[PDB]
């Protein structure tokens, strides 16, 4: 199983300089060898066979070369060490011993499996031991995805190979927004093409002035043209060079308008000079090793009457036998019972049925529970959601019910087979914060930890294997059911329903209305989420008719289709249609943008093999910008036993087919394990120690040859295009603040790093949950992106943030930024901030700063208020030398203060102070009365309605995150906060009045209409 | 006579109606003002909360045309005695009274003083539960580590014991070869290495035995923390519910808008 701690041994963080290692020779002898902790395995094997001669039966030992070592790793695995160039300190040994063995088996396969197991953080061999057929079938059947991907990748020899490794970082539309287009001097861009001339590697600039929608080849053509029969030369030599962004590994390999590329689009917008690098296809295409997919061991082996559900004339009943135990103080509780429910997503299909109350000490029920559902009426995604609740009725007539352990089961399995006979379910601890007696959003399946309450269950037997009917049988029954006048007004009511946010109230009258007009609904395809909620999922007649309608339903926008993938839409045909919409209309820019949510919704999936996991995997293996984040999002959650087996099997198939990128990933992984280990020492054995000594230990351990080999020359997990070269040890720091994170400075090793950034500074935080910060910066990017396309230059700087494990992750350090608290020092004025900005941007570019400050202020003012970000202060808010305002630490969102203090209020987290107002008003005495502030109020009123116009998207993004484990995001009611700040139950005029009132009450007047 | 109707709750939120109907019997209901500014009735049937609109035109009320009833009261009262099966299949049986919702202190000073006591007790029990949760999370994680370390020991013991079996296979025919050649010092060498191996196995067996004993102790600690938390959890919910109630009765009694 996964490694307990990231130390060099069990209960030892770092090995002493020299360590005694027990060596188990093949003749049966044992040799105690003194080893240097950084000694490679080839050196150790040389010293051991020399020393072996001094022990009996040495004559039985073959050549040193005929052997390899095997030991017990921290993952409790017997690992064979084929890479004899590895150091003893990097072996992850449980205890200091080595067993000498003659290597048998498939060498190639054993090495790959070790490399995959190291990336995953779990040994592959644990999956082979899993008895469950679904698990083994998933590992078998997912390989066509892996095979198709590697086929597409080498179809176009070096080009398709390069398109996987360096995909185009392009926007979803070439259509330049009006406000961006006006920055182009006469509808055309000025680019700077740099080139390293081969004799002395001297940089040479060629400044072009070409049209924005000029394909990269045309940009190359004009570079050769700059240097009337020249056309023959350029036509032949324009296919022998490719363009690259100066300072990072971003390449212009596909025929997209130059303006469609994100670097170019950002440059136009920010009034910056695009610096590109001309190089030949040959110098890139050669550095590309051919990726090879191999059919694994488990594939090359087999590994080993029917009735319809509809021909069953009975109502559903499930028997609760007994439970092993529960953890309850016998004095504090009366009885215990098993609460059950049949659910379709988060909605019950019938009333919840409890068992009789029994003493905690005697959890035996042996009772049949009867449900108000006719077995033919059972939908395909029907589940049994149960739990063991306690019950006490000491104070008054008030009974206090408390869930002890929960578990969910799929009434049908992955083969469409209804569950029959006895079943043992190991239950899960109740999540923190959840108060409900049932957990329908929770994962399906037994708890892998067998040292937990176990519940026995009996499912009915009908004398045969009951299968859910075929799609031909369902299409038939729908034509039977349908066989058993528009009005301009009715078409208006329908139109109004489809425009409502996904969490708004649907009355029973509106439900009957929507179902009655289901055939007209195909004209307004966006109505499908609300219509699917007008269906009676506990009726096979309506379910059948819906299946037909969805089969030939027109495709919808991806953002509208993502809704059909949350916990509220479990039907395989719904999620099937939903996946087809993403397949045909979701761009690689949007998939990368909504990846967090797309990975999350994989948890709601009933089965391991599904169309979503296949779509996502196909894409992760087709694009390695997608594959890098797919790998990290899944990896960050491998400690969570609720998803570790699903994500583990997913990571296996991914690493098995991603090719050479596994080697780069393994480098990122081994770099991270070292930082986790270094920060674990400081947090434990060195917590009650001086910051001066802490740094002396830090610099000494960071100078170690084993540490440097691993923490230099690897890709950044925050952006794979960013190479992290040599660690600039002098600029590395342990931050003074309690939490004590690591500030690490790496040198950008790019040839022309000077044109981008020469240093890559990343913060390594070990102790805090970065997922909330991760989701906030994601939503903020999605907010700004809406504003830009609607013509708003509210320019926020959402820096990179990634969760790499349980309460461990990386944060981009924003260069040239200072906190307000820092600016207010080096006995303080309300002008200190304005003064600092006037002094850091003198004369001409004073207004360019004030514009940047006011625009970013409005962005943050609207973003923070909508989301309900944790209380803002001088330590949380920072300003760059530019004037660029940036907010840090978004650990809390929505009404996080609702449980602590009962006060129902939508707060204004970002109240612009006098200090802030002075900066916008350019130093004026009456700041609210200025024209500068009028343009600010206007920006906010626009930003707010832009977001309110896109509410549906944000509500879906949040809804897709309910099963993630985020404290502030555990129920649809937690999402109701966004419906209050965006005032969705009101009119756009009322909503904007609400915003203005909220702004006034917090700023004490000034916000004029 | 609406506004003096136990089931009429005014500007109550949908989420509040949900809390009040959570785990209730089919027939349980309450009426409120629509999420606009218009009345919506909420009803429990099949474990779900069905929203039904109360339409109004020409002073007449109903769920659909024709609007037959004179007031929101007459409408409810008909359906309190007759089933919804005609409109559609349950009567409006169990009203959620605003009066039954106890909390009986007469004045603002008395309420305010009681709320201050509850809020204090609430933060106290909160910090207690939050520190218990931290103890629970830590213990559960350490138990996980011990169980992985025991697996690693089991395997180490298996490798080490395989080492004995190997020495046993090879040594037999060499001790016999040395007994003939009368090489008693070499027999001593083979035996000394074997003793060394069994002494290591003996230490590894004790390292596991000690850890298994820590695991037994930590598992029991976990069970205690679980029992202690399953006890704090229901009381904290009620203590939070009372606090929220005293806060509401204060917002209402005082100046509004
Ligand atoms: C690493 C991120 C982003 N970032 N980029 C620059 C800085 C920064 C830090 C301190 C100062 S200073 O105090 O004026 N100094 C120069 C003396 C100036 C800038 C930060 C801080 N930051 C965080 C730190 C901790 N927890 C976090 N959670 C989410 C973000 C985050």
């Amino acid at each position: 199983p996964p490694r307990p701690s990231s130390g060099e041994l069990w209960g030892i963080h770092l090995m002493p300089p020299r360590i005694l290692v027990e060596c188990l020779l093949p003749n049966g002898m044992i040799v105690t060898l003194e080893c240097l902790r950084e000694a490679t395995l080839i050196t150790i094997k040389h010293e051991l066979f020399k020393e072996a001669r001094k022990y009996p039966l040495h004559q039985l030992l073959q050549d040193e070369s005929s052997y390899i070592f095997v030991s017990v790793t921290q993952e409790a695995e017997r690992e064979e060490f084929f890479d004899e160039t590895r150091r003893l300190c990097d072996l992850r040994l449980f205890q200091p011993f080595l067993k000498v063995i003659e290597p048998v088996g498939n060498r190639e396969e054993k090495i790959l499996n070790r490399e995959i197991g190291f990336a995953i953080g779990m040994p592959v061999c644990e999956f082979d031991m899993v008895k469950d057929p679904e698990v083994q079938d998933f590992r078998r059947n997912i390989l066509n995805v892996c095979k198709e991907a590697v086929d597409l990748r080498d179809l176009n020899s070096p080009h398709s190979r390069a398109m996987y490794v360096y995909p185009p970082n392009v926007e979803s539309s070439p259509e330049l927004p009006k406000h961006i287009y006006n920055k182009l001097d006469k509808g055309q861009i000025i680019v700077v093409i740099w080139v390293i001339v081969s004799p002395n590697n001297d940089k040479q600039k060629y400044t072009l002035k070409i049209n924005h929608d000029c394909v990269p080849e045309q940009v190359i053509a004009e570079a050769i043209r700059k240097k009337e029969q020249l056309k023959l030369c350029v036509l032949e030599y324009q296919g022998k060079y490719i363009l690259k962004v100066c300072g990072c590994d971003e390449y212009f390999l596909e025929k997209y308008p130059l303006s469609q590329y994100k670097y170019i689009r950002s440059c136009i917008m920010l009034g910056r000079m695009p610096n590109l690098m001309l190089m030949a296809k040959e110098s890139l295409y050669s550095q590309l090793p051919m990726d090879c997919f191999t059919m694994p061991s488990y594939s090359r082996r087999i590994s080993t009457s029917t009735k319809s559900l509809w021909v069953i004339n009975s109502a559903l009943r499930i028997k609760i036998l007994c439970a092993t135990y529960v953890n309850v103080n016998i004095r504090d509780i009366d009885k215990i019972y098993v609460r059950t429910g049949i659910y379709h997503g988060g909605e019950p299909l019938c009333d919840n049925v409890n068992t009789q109350r029994v003493p905690c000490s005697n959890p035996r029920w042996n009772e049949w529970l009867n449900y108000d559902i006719y077995i033919p009426d059972l939908p395909r995604a029907a589940r049994l959601c149960l739990s063991i609740c306690s019950v006490k009725g000491r104070k008054g007539a008030k009974e206090e019910h408390c869930p002890l352990a929960w578990g969910n089961i799929n009434l049908f399995d992955y083969t469409d087979t209804l569950v029959s006979g006895k079943m043992a379910l190991n239950l899960w601890p109740v999540p923190h914060g959840l108060e409900d007696l049932l957990n329908p959003i929770g994962v399906t399946g037994s708890n892998p930890n067998k040292e937990t309450p176990c519940l026995e269950l009996e499912f009915d037997w009908f004398s045969s294997v009951v299968k859910f009917p075929d799609m031909s049988v369902i299409e038939e029954h729908a034509n039977w059911s349908v066989s058993r006048e528009l009005r301009e007004n009715d078409k208006e009511q329908l139109k109004a329903i489809s425009t409502r946010d996904p969490l708004s109230e649907i009355t029973e009258q509106e439900k009957d209305f929507l179902w009655s007009h289901r055939h007209y609904c195909v004209t307004i395809p966006e109505i499908l989420p609300k219509l699917l909620l007008s269906v009676k999922w506990n009726s096979r007649d309506e379910v059948a008719q819906m299946y037909c309608l969805v089969k030939d339903w027109p495709p919808i926008k991806p953002e509208q289709a993502m809704e059909l993938l949350d916990c509220n839409y479990p039907d395989p045909m719904v999620r099937g249609f939903a996946v087809r919409c993403l397949e045909k209309y979701l761009t690689d820019d949007k998939l990368s943008q909504y990846l967090i949510q797309l990975v999350q919704v994989l948890k709601y999936e009933q089965y391991l093999d599904n169309l979503l996991v296949r779509f996502l995997l196909k894409k992760a293996l087709t694009n390695q910008r997608i594959g890098h984040f797919f790998f990290w999002h899944l990896k960050s959650e491998m400690h969570n036993k609720t998803v570790s087996q699903r994500f583990g099997l997913l990571l296996e198939s991914y690493c098995r087919a991603c090719g050479m990128y596994l080697k780069h990933l393994n480098r990122q992984v081994e770099a991270m394990e070292k930082l986790i280990n270094l920060t674990d020492i400081l947090k434990q054995e060195k917590k009650d120690e001086t910051q001066k000594v802490q740094m002396k230990f830090l610099v000494e351990q960071m100078r170690r040859p084993d540490f440097m080999d691993a923490l230099q020359g690897f890709l950044s997990p925050l952006n794979p295009a960013h190479q992290l070269g040599n660690l600039r040890l002098e600029e590395c720091e342990i931050m003074s603040s309690a939490k004590r994170p690591l500030k690490l400075n790496w040198e950008n090793p790019d040839i022309m790093s000077e044109l981008l950034f020469q240093n890559n500074i990343i913060m390594f935080k070990n102790g805090d949950d970065l997922r909330q910060d991760m989701l906030t910066l994601q939503i903020i990017r999605i907010m700004e992106n809406i504003w830009q396309n609607q013509g708003l230059d509210l320019r926020m700087l959402p820096y990179g943030c990634l969760s790499i494990g349980d309460c461990v992750g990386l944060i981009e350090w924003v260069r040239n930024s200072h906190t307000i608290m820092q600016i207010q020092c080096k006995q303080f004025n309300s002008h200190t901030l304005h003064q600092w900005l006037k002094d850091k941007n003198k004369g001409e570019i004073y207004d360019a700063a004030i514009d940047l400050f006011t625009r970013s202020c409005a962005g943050y003012c609207v973003a923070t208020f909508i989301l309900g970000i944790g209380d803002r202060h001088n330590s949380n808010i920072m300003v760059k030398d530019d004037g660029q305002l940036v907010h840090i630490d978004f650990g809390h969102f929505l009404d996080h203060k609702k449980k602590k203090f009962g006060y129902k209020r939508e707060r204004v987290p970002f109240v612009l102070t006098q200090d802030f107002l002075i900066v916008i008003s350019k130093g004026a005495q009456e700041c609210t009365k200025t024209r500068e502030f009028e343009r600010f109020q206007e920006m906010c009123y626009k930003a707010y309605l832009a977001i309110r116009q896109h509410a549906n998207l944000f509500i879906n993004l949040f809804s897709m995150m309910l099963g993630s484990g985020m404290p502030e995001l555990q129920s649809f009611d937690d999402i109701a906060y966004i419906r209050k700040t965006l005032a969705l139950d009101k009119t756009e005029q009322e909503a904007l009045e609400y915003f203005m009132k909220q702004m006034n009450d917090a700023h004490h007047g000034g916000w004029t209409t | 006579s609406l506004q003096d109707a136990e089931w009429y709750w005014g500007d109550i939120s949908r989420e509040e109606v949900n809390e009040k109907l959570r785990d209730t019997a089919d027939g349980t209901f309450l009426v409120r003002d629509a999420s606009t500014k218009d009345y919506t009735l909420t009803l429990r049937k099949g474990g779900n909360n069905k929203l039904i609109k109360i339409f109004h035109r020409d002073g007449k009320y109903g769920f659909s045309d024709p609007l037959t009833f004179s007031s929101v009261v007459e409408l409810i009262n008909h359906y309190r005695n007759e089933s919804l099966a005609q409109y559609n299949d349950v009567k409006l049986l169990y009203p959620v009274s605003k009066y039954q919702q106890d909390v009986k202190e007469d004045n603002i000073e008395a309420v305010g003083k009681k709320l201050h006591e509850y809020n204090t007790q609430f933060q106290e029990k909160s910090r207690e539960y939050d520190r218990l949760y931290e103890e629970y999370t830590r213990t559960s994680q350490e138990i996980q580590m011990k169980r992985t370390a025991i697996e690693a020991f089991n395997e180490t013991i298996k490798i080490f014991e395989e080492q004995c079996q190997t020495q046993e296979r090879y040594s037999k025919e060499y001790i016999e070869k040395f007994k003939r050649e009368g090489n008693e010092k070499e027999i001593q060498r083979i035996m000394h290495n074997y003793d060394k191996l069994k002494s290591r196995i003996s230490e590894i067996i004790d390292s596991r035995r000690r850890l298994e004993e820590d695991l037994k102790k930590q598992a029991a600690e976990y069970r205690e923390i679980d029992k202690r938390m399953n006890s704090i959890k229901p009381d904290l919910i009620q203590l939070r519910k009372t606090r929220d109630q005293y806060l509401m009765w204060l917002t209402q009694k005082g100046v509004r808008q």
